[PDB]
């Protein structure tokens, strides 16, 4: 059931800005901004050259928290910008891979996980979080034998 | 040539944990 939000195309022009009264992208609530930092959490663990990365050790015994803060630093790009486009959060992506992991992403595999994040706030700004949550109980089916084996037993 | 970016290098402090967001989002 369900399919994919994605293949290879999403938008070339994606981008968000802030309201007249704002000076940062940043939630009026920290309840609200939880659903933004968890959405881009998930999008940031489709991408395939940062996950290769980390599974190979390019960048040492210290990818295993590069792998979780490549999404932190895209966080705050809306904390402290009132406005962001899917071409900034690119190049956040695309220089956290040259700056320790030694590796290029000139694919453009980068393209597609920006515009993403970009989403996240478009629904969170009408408290809508039901990809974010879905992304989440998705990511759950391996990491119960890529990182900790168990027997199933469900039955609904 | 071109501007320095915000491009960061390493750290550990904001880094977001897929269930560290979501035991507050969810």
């Amino acid at each position: 059931s369900g399919s994919h939000m994605s293949t290879q195309y999403i938008d070339e022009t994606a981008f968000v800005q802030a309201e007249q009264g704002k000076t940062n992208l940043m939630f009026s609530d920290e309840k609200q901004q939880a659903r933004f930092e968890l959405g881009v959490s998930m999008v940031i663990y489709k991408w395939d050259a940062l996950d290769v990365a980390v599974e190979n050790s390019w960048g040492g015994p210290d990818s295993a928290e590069k792998r979780d803060w490549i999404t932190g630093i895209v966080v705050d790009l809306f904390k402290n910008e009132k406005v962001v486009d899917a071409a900034l959060i690119e190049e956040t992506l695309l220089y956290a891979m040259i700056d320790e992991f030694e590796t290029n992403v000139e694919d453009d595999s980068a393209l597609p996980i920006a515009v993403e994040v970009i989403n996240i706030y478009n629904d969170c700004f009408n408290l809508n979080y039901n990809k974010v949550e879905k992304l989440y109980l998705e990511w759950q089916e391996k990491q119960r034998t890529k990182k900790s084996k168990r027997v199933v037993h469900i039955e609904g | 040539s071109g501007s320095q970016h915000m491009r960061p290098r390493f750290n550990r402090e904001n880094k977001v944990s897929p269930a560290d967001a979501a035991k507050k989002a969810l």
